[PDB]
């Protein structure tokens, strides 16, 4: 059928003139400031992003020292590379282990690491996602065509309080050598939110 | 509260579709929206937790039925109301009712200084830790009409604390005006059988959810 509730359903046909309507209302009483406004679209539109957790990851893979920082200390970890800020004030890294693959939810609403992720994805968001990821873990990542081994630990974070997680992926094998910066190219947003692994070279 | 909102261990939302090469934002609409939040919590109009229990507190039906950021403008419509910091009828209207009374907090010099910090819920002191990692806990069993971060699947069972965050606000009392109360949260840990039986489980999974020292109890 049509998509109901997995967030990708349409949106009320009138819901742009809706959104017109409050934001000037909002301008008018002087709540809000709309220059102020674009630069925060700009900022999670072009400059924050998953891209930013990459460069975490590479970092921590090639570099133990750092990796003992981060996971010691996520926020100031992940400040080294000067990122920081709203939604990732109290970050904590979730090390995957080949005894423990970590992955992480709000079950409650949408709550995820914006300094290092940039804003959620529709599906992150959505009760098919949240409702399952508790209870049926391995049935939610098959569908993302991860199987995780029967004897591997699943460890499923869930977002209840103001703590904010990362997945630190486990390095492909056959990346001897490689660049913070070729690693980096290999570790996509599903990897680091656990419901993938990195690319395979 | 015990509301569609609170999802973990439901049946029947079914498969998780999920679009490939995504966008950020899919509508312009949703980039007002969404900017319009860190604009509102500057003026301190409202606070998050204030802000998460107005998005609980929507239509069963409509919050189903709402895409992501419909949620954000239910608060906006709503809860501004609520607050006093607009009447009905200028949110009805999409009229103000007598000018510029106000002065925006978020300006364009602060916008990116505001968000590299954003504000932690941290805090300094609070109630003493009653527990220490390894120590065995039960979540009470409560039920309250108001917010709070204890899922119902985790009521009544027992797992393992694992992490102490140390002190944080809340959210229970700070929704509600009755201030920070602040204290220890935890990560606990729960075992796939512990949350959802002998059936529906599987021997290695576990479950860790993040908990407030008063949520608890000895097991
Ligand atoms: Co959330």
């Amino acid at each position: 059928h049509d998509h109901h509730h997995d967030g990708y359903q349409a949106p009320p046909e009138d819901i742009a003139l809706r959104v017109k309507a409050l934001e000037s209302l909002l301008i008018e009483k002087g709540l809000v400031d709309p220059a102020a406004m674009d630069l925060v679209v700009q900022t999670y539109e072009h400059k924050v992003g998953p891209r930013n957790g990459a460069k975490v990851v590479a970092k921590a893979w090639v570099d133990p020292a750092y990796k003992a920082r981060l996971l010691a200390d996520g926020t100031a970890g992940i400040a080294e590379l000067g990122f920081s800020g709203v939604q990732g004030e109290d970050m904590v890294i979730l090390e995957n282990t080949p005894a423990v693959h970590n992955v992480f939810v709000c079950t409650l609403c949408s709550c995820y690491p914006w300094p290092t992720l940039g804003l959620p994805p529709a599906w992150y968001k959505a009760a098919p996602y949240r409702s399952r990821m508790v209870s049926d873990p391995r049935g939610v990542l098959a569908e993302f065509g991860l199987v995780i081994p029967a004897n591997k630990e699943i460890r499923v974070w869930d977002t209840t309080a103001e703590l904010r997680y990362m997945v630190l992926p486990e390095r492909p094998a056959g990346t001897e050598a490689y660049s913070e910066e070729q690693l980096a190219e290999l570790v996509t947003r599903d990897s680091m939110i656990g419901t993938g692994l990195p690319t395979q070279p | 509260m015990n509301g569609i909102h609170d999802t973990g261990g439901a049946h029947g939302y079914g498969p998780v579709y999920r679009e490939p090469n995504e966008p950020v934002f899919r509508y312009d609409w949703e980039k007002t929206v969404m900017s319009l939040l860190p604009a509102l919590l500057a003026n301190g109009n409202f606070n998050l937790d204030e802000f998460r229990h107005s998005i609980q507190r929507m239509g069963p039906a409509h919050y189903l039925e709402g895409t992501y950021y419909e949620h954000w403008l239910h608060v906006f419509e709503n809860l501004l109301v609520e607050k006093g910091v607009l009447t009905a009828t200028e949110v009805a209207t999409g009229k103000a009712a007598s000018g510029k009374t106000a002065t925006p907090v978020l300006t364009p010099a602060i916008v990116d200084g505001l968000l590299s910090t954003g504000a932690s819920a941290a805090r300094e002191e609070g109630a003493r830790a009653r527990f220490a990692v390894g120590d065995k806990v039960r979540v009470l069993n409560k039920n309250p009409v108001g917010h709070t971060r204890m899922p119902r699947y985790t009521r009544g069972k027992v797992g393992t604390v694992v992490i102490d965050h140390g002190v944080f606000v809340t959210p229970d009392t700070a929704a509600h005006g009755k201030g920070e109360h602040p204290q220890h949260v935890y990560t606990v840990s729960f075992t796939s059988v512990e949350l959802w039986g002998q059936d529906a489980s599987s021997p290695k999974d576990t479950i860790r959810v993040d908990l407030w020292d008063d949520y608890l109890e000895p097991a």
